[PDB]
């Protein structure tokens, strides 16, 4: 198996939390990881990204 | 019908994400210029290639 290379789709017995705003929380998407806060952005991006 | 070759392209990307300009690299004399510069101006004077 390959690590981020590709979306998530299998992933494993790990629950999806609620989603906050303005806090300098942990964050986890696909597979990555990171810290920082999730405020709005203007920029969009592509639907093939 | 044309195939695909490995060469050198410097992509330049706008305020939206889409690609509008594309130099190709290892071609012309004064492509291979801006291949290490990363910019599109070049200035006057001598620069070195490899």
């Amino acid at each position: 198996f390959e690590l981020l290379h590709a979306p998530a789709t299998v992933c494993g017995p790990k629950k999806s939390t609620n989603l906050v705003k303005n806090k300098c929380v942990n964050f986890n998407f696909n597979g990555l990881t990171g810290t920082g806060v999730l405020t709005e952005s203007n920029k969009k991006f592509l639907p093939f990204q | 019908v044309g195939y695909l070759q490995p060469r050198t392209f410097l992509l330049k990307y706008n305020e939206n994400g889409t690609i509008t300009d594309a130099v190709d690299c290892a071609l012309d004399p004064l492509s291979e210029t801006k291949c290490t510069l990363k910019s599109f101006t070049v200035e006057k004077g001598i620069y070195q290639t490899s």
